[PDB]
């Protein structure tokens, strides 16, 4: 087997930047070495096969050099649609095998989330169940602090999120936390709002709904 | 332009053998040597070649998946299957067909499928509106979206009016719950004014338990009580 060194794990760069991810094998495989890209939810995309010729299609702001041992991939101009991560295979000696992967994240300005608060349907309350969805839309960075509070007592351990991936245009992120409750104990309350803290926002951010 | 798709059960039972077949269309499967393949990608790890059959029939196989892995090659359907047998978790993944062609290596992939091994059974999901109204709006824009709770396994897939809908729809990556089961939420931002004359109906569809689902999207009616205008 032949062992794939990729580094860096992670790295984030801004818009126009020079990008550079390296490579390394454990032995020689002389210009046998492909590139490939992966955005999220999607399957991976062929960049650079031998190890600099560019596949058709792929623009020419990617490049990778390399030979025997090391190898290098770099984009001359980072774009927003360029966000995802970048794998590097041996096409030398079975079996096949793939690098550590390097995700490739966006620096841009700050960009403050607008807050939206999703009261549970009433189809869901006839199941005996309660779901309030609260909706950030649109911000950098993607650290966000998310805190329920129900009838001005904070809420723990009851809630998830899930946040989407770099928007290919502006590059921005988009939070849902999902608090769910039983439906009793959502009758059993007036109040339910929800905190949310980022660098966008000169003070926490709250929104608020109260018929439950 | 040559295609592949991917299709099979997603979801298989430990110590039981994974059924998947990749059909090649708007191409031949005969062209000297092309290498079809199989990839798989467990979530949040990296990706792990599983081996590959070509023109003549012989394979070479990953070897800690050898005496598990089996593919074959149906020329006159134009076809590649593979199968793994005496399957446990740390198979859960999904799984790529890709040829590896002429120069370098893996030039066309498939649309991946995901194979989830439970011994539990699949469970078909709840969509739930997300309505819209005065405090899901904030300035110019107002946010309503669909709920898709309580369903397993992976995945499913959500679009607002048959695919008519894509500027401003954001549909986030399932959680597991505290309690077993997947769930997300797909979101759309839309202007203030379309509100009550513009349809919106997400379109929720989970192949795992055969069920879609269409749910129309309203403003939320209120009823502690108002006064009504004929």
């Amino acid at each position: 087997d032949i062992q794939m060194t990729q580094s860096p794990s992670s790295l984030s760069a801004s818009v126009g930047d020079r990008v550079t991810i390296t490579c390394r094998a454990s032995q020689s495989i002389s210009s046998y070495l492909n590139w490939y890209q992966q955005k999220p939810g999607k399957a991976p995309k062929l960049l650079i096969y031998a190890a600099s010729s560019l596949q058709s299609g792929v623009p020419s702001r990617f490049s990778g050099s390399g030979s025997g041992t090391d190898f290098t991939l770099t984009i001359s101009s980072l774009q927003p649609e360029d966000f995802a991560t970048y794998y590097c295979q041996q096409s030398y000696s079975t079996p096949l095998t793939f690098g550590g992967g390097t995700k490739v994240e966006i620096k841009r300005t700050v960009a403050a989330p607008s807050v939206f608060i999703f009261p549970p349907s009433d189809e869901q309350l006839k199941s005996g169940t309660a779901s309030v969805v609260c909706l950030l839309n649109n911000f950098y960075p993607r650290e966000a602090k998310v805190q329920w509070k129900v009838d001005n007592a904070l809420q723990s351990g009851n809630s998830q999120e899930s946040v989407t991936e770099q928007d290919s245009k502006d590059s921005t992120y988009s939070l849902s936390s999902t608090l769910t409750l039983s439906k009793a104990d959502y009758e059993k309350h007036k109040l339910y709002a929800c905190e949310v803290t980022h660098q966008g926002l000169s003070s926490p951010v709250t929104k608020s709904f109260n018929r439950g | 332009q040559v295609q592949l798709q991917e299709s099979g059960p997603g979801l298989v039972k430990p110590s039981e053998t994974l059924s998947l077949t990749c059909t090649v269309s708007g191409g031949s499967v005969s062209s000297g040597s092309y290498y079809w393949s199989w990839i798989r990608q467990p979530p949040g790890k990296g990706l792990e070649w599983i081996g590959y059959i070509y023109y003549s029939g012989s394979t070479n196989y990953n070897p800690s998946l050898k005496s598990r892995v089996t593919i074959s090659v149906d020329t006159s359907k134009n076809q590649f299957s593979l199968k793994l047998s005496s399957v446990t978790a740390a198979d859960t993944a999904v799984y790529y067909c890709a040829r590896e062609g002429k120069n370098g290596a893996f030039d066309i992939w498939g649309q991946g499928t995901m194979v989830t091994v439970s011994s539990a059974s699949t469970k078909g999901p709840s969509v739930f509106p997300l309505a819209p109204s005065s405090k899901s709006t904030s300035g110019g824009t107002a946010a309503l979206g669909c709920l898709v709770k309580d369903y397993f396994p992976e995945p499913v897939t959500v679009s607002w009016n048959s695919g008519a809908l894509t500027s401003g729809v954001h549909t986030f990556p399932a959680v597991l719950q505290s309690s077993g089961l997947y769930s997300l939420s797909s979101v759309v931002t839309v202007p203030s004014s379309s509100l009550g004359t513009q349809t919106y109906i997400c379109n929720v569809n989970h192949k795992p338990s055969n069920t879609k689902v269409d749910k129309k999207v309203e403003p939320k009616s209120c009823d502690k009580t108002s006064h009504h205008h004929h």
